[PDB]
């Protein structure tokens, strides 16, 4: 409504799904262990326009199913309590397509914050991050996925801002969208195919 | 006049007291706490003022002084705005009472009135605290930030009223000798930015510690150390000592810092034989103050006083968790020894200038198309934390919103139509060509 | 001055010259620090040696006794007094 009372030129029928994505890419992400209620759409749709590094909540591991999908090279999931886990971060932020954060469910190490944010320093031609003691070369198309399995998880809102948050949490009529669209391929492939 | 303002004064320190229930020691008002210090730096500050200046009728011009002064150690002692609003009705009745008479056209107190010692500076003014016009507090600001960019390291602001305030009330703290500054906000709140220009506007030379991943308090110890040196000498600018929570990576490195900021300089930081060369160097100064020499008791004093004059030290925090009321808790020096600063979320009118800023060199059909889209920025934020304060008490789930989230935002989505703009350009140019 | 600190000042005089220990207790405002902070410069410096500890919530049993140690000059044998008989006042504040 606010946007037709200052009457800026816009499309009469806008739909943020739309936007964030084509219908293509949706159809992809289908096949990719997702869901085609609209919230997950939705979800998946933000985490790739993302201009922050995306913290997602995956009750039901519904979330980190998809992420393994999208990104099916070289993909890396890496718990904080492994303890290598700084040794390999820095070996991934230098030459990885992906990387992948289980647990970090709250109080975020103090390692990761550089990291986290989307400011980086260029010496030249090359980029240089600054991640521990020592710093490590930046490669661009670089991706960082957080995934935290909890139900109302608290966060700082300096983090809050720092890094979008986005959650896959299948509930309420949410969960029934989904039930919908399997019901319907089983029912009347036909028209789906 | 005098009498009046300490009845005054007291009257709205009482009326706060007597309201328990609104004004109390709590977990989430640890400071809240009303000490004599705010009534002392109330006091002070009216000291500051210089006779010249205030020569003449001082049944409007005091009172304005006073009320300003009175408001800046006691509104930043509030995080709520019911709080706020409770303190000005005291205000006001407290004002009435002592005065007896005064015009009803013009309130007493107002968010427009400022007073600062640094307007004067610009002007060509020396040792002058009076009030200043918004509209003279932009050009100075405006001009001094052009000169900050030019020598320091460039700071990209917003420079919207309520920030211009936040200046204004540091710089204040700063000008005050002995007295340090506290700046407590949410992540983003521009408060490090807005120090180091405050810092900046007054003639002052800030000096920030630089943390490492693998850090060490002995390494900490060498830093301040080194910055010692500097005030010790007679013939020095006063340094101001900046701390974020980030730069805060233990909380042993804190320890060092408050014995510092409380009072004099931390015990045991150098030998005793290095203590005795900055002493002689202090000698040479204290006989032109003509202050009694060679006593090794006054001027070991006085050299505590100097060294306490010469360093300012500015903290910032987050009171986002129970962490800092644990700081607050733990370290007792922080709290009553610093001057509290609290920066609350920037208002609707403020968002709407932050937009209309960034928009600014982008092409657009009208450039009615900007001024509009502005108002719908700072409209989309508030309605987020509307929607935010009902989906707090609908689930358990929290959500927060800084004002960096809604810079980032902005640049986002400037950059995402940036791209689709010149796609779809490139698209029409290809079409009219084959056309 | 007011009424309140000559009478505790005289109180702090008498306490003094005697080996008694003081201890003042009031909330953040009330300037309990500044009244003794005042009386230790008008004290002399020849018959009474004043050195202010302040407690922030790390200060360690071990930490303490460094400062007292400083403060405390190397009387004969074991024992540990200031020269000349002059009187040692150690000011602690924020105690608990
Ligand atoms: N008013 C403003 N206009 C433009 N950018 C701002 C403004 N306030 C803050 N910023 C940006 O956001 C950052 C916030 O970080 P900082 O100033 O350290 O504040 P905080 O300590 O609250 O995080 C600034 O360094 C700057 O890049
Ligand atoms: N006569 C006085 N003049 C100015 N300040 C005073 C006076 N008496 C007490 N104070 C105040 O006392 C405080 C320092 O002593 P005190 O209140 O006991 O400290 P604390 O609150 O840390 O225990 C300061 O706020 C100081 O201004
Ligand atoms: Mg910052
Ligand atoms: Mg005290």
């Amino acid at each position: 409504p606010d946007i037709i009372e200052k009457g800026i030129p816009i499309t009469e029928g806008i739909e943020p799904l739309k936007i964030l994505t084509t219908e293509a890419i949706k159809s992809k992400w289908k096949n990719e262990g997702l869901p085609a209620d609209p919230m997950s759409l939705e979800n998946a749709a933000i985490i790739t326009a993302c201009a922050r590094w995306p913290l997602i909540i995956d009750p039901q591991l519904q979330g980190s199913t998809w992420i393994r999908g999208k990104q099916g090279e070289n993909l890396t999931t890496i718990s904080l309590s492994q303890p290598k886990w700084l040794g390999a971060l820095t070996s991934s932020i230098s030459s990885g397509r992906a990387v992948l954060i289980e647990g970090i469910q709250q109080e975020i190490d103090a390692t990761l914050d550089p990291l986290l944010q989307r400011a980086v320093k260029k010496n030249g031609n090359q980029l240089q991050l600054e991640i521990g003691g020592d710093p490590i070369d930046y490669d661009p198309n670089f991706k960082l996925f957080l995934m935290t399995k909890l139900i109302n998880p608290h966060f700082r809102p300096e983090i809050a801002a720092q890094c979008t948050i986005i959650n896959f949490i299948v509930t309420e009529s949410g969960l029934e969208e989904q039930f919908i669209a399997m019901v319907v391929n089983i029912e009347k492939n036909e028209l789906e195919m | 006049m005098a009498f009046k303002l300490v009845e005054a004064t007291y009257f709205t320190f009482d009326k706060i007291l007597k309201n328990t229930t609104a004004f109390a020691p709590s977990a989430k008002r640890f400071h809240y706490q009303f000490n004599f210090r705010e009534l002392a730096r109330v006091c002070e500050g009216i000291c500051r003022t210089t006779p010249g200046q205030y020569s003449g009728g001082d049944q409007g011009k005091l009172v304005r002084l006073w009320a300003h002064e009175m408001k800046r150690t006691f509104e930043d002692r509030f995080i709520a705005n019911e709080h706020v609003e409770f303190f000005r009705r005291y205000l006001t009745e407290a004002i009435s009472k002592c005065i007896g008479e005064f015009p009803e056209t013009e309130n007493p107190i107002a968010e427009p009135l400022i007073f600062t010692g640094f307007v004067a500076a610009h002007q060509g003014l020396d040792q002058q605290y009076t009030q200043c016009t918004i509209p003279v507090l932009k050009r100075v600001l405006d001009d001094k930030l052009e000169e900050y960019n030019e020598v320091k390291a460039q700071m990209n602001l917003v420079l919207f009223q309520q920030a211009m305030e936040h200046v204004s009330r540091i710089c204040r703290i700063l000008d005050m000798p002995g007295n340090n500054a506290l700046l407590v906000g949410v992540g983003g709140s521009g408060k490090q930015s807005l120090c180091r220009l405050s810092t900046f506007i007054n003639g002052f030379e800030i000096d920030q510690l630089v943390v490492t991943a693998s850090f060490t308090i002995n390494d900490l110890r060498n830093n301040l150390q080194e910055i010692y040196k500097k005030i010790a000498k007679p013939n020095s600018i006063a340094r101001v000592f900046m701390i974020t929570d980030s730069q805060i990576k233990e909380e042993q490195f804190l320890i060092p810092i408050n014995d510092m900021l409380n009072s004099g300089w931390i015990f045991d930081l150098f030998p005793k034989e290095d203590m005795d060369s900055l002493v002689s160097g202090v000698r040479n100064e204290a006989k032109g103050e003509g202050v009694d020499v060679n006593n090794l008791t006054a001027l070991t004093s006085y050299f505590l006083d100097k060294i306490r004059k010469n360093l300012k030290v500015v903290l910032c925090f987050s009171p986002v968790g129970d962490t800092m009321r644990i700081r607050s808790r733990k370290f007792p020096g922080i709290i009553n020894n610093t001057s509290i600063d609290w920066f609350h979320p920037w208002p609707h009118e403020a968002l709407i200038d932050v937009a209309f800023r960034f928009l600014e060199e982008i092409e657009f059909p009208t450039e009615e198309i900007r001024q509009s889209i502005s108002l719908n920025m700072a409209k989309v934020h508030s309605s987020i934390d509307t929607a935010n304060e009902k989906f707090l008490k609908l689930e358990r789930r929290y959500n927060y919103t800084t004002p960096k989230s809604f810079l980032e935002l902005i640049d986002f989505y400037k950059k995402l139509l940036t791209e689709k703009r010149e796609t779809i350009q490139r698209q029409i140019q290809r079409y009219e060509m084959g056309l | 001055a007011t009424i309140h600190t000559t009478r505790l000042r005289y109180m702090i005089d008498i306490h003094l010259q005697r080996r008694k220990p003081i201890l003042f207790i009031g909330s953040a405002g009330t300037g309990k620090t500044a009244v003794v902070r005042d009386y230790l410069n008008s004290t002399r410096p020849e018959q009474v040696s004043h050195k202010t500890i302040n407690f922030s919530s790390f200060t360690d049993s071990l930490a303490l006794q460094k400062n007292i140690e400083s403060m405390v000059e190397k009387k004969n044998g074991r024992n540990y007094g200031s020269a000349t008989n002059k009187v040692l006042i150690c000011f602690i504040d924020d105690f608990n």
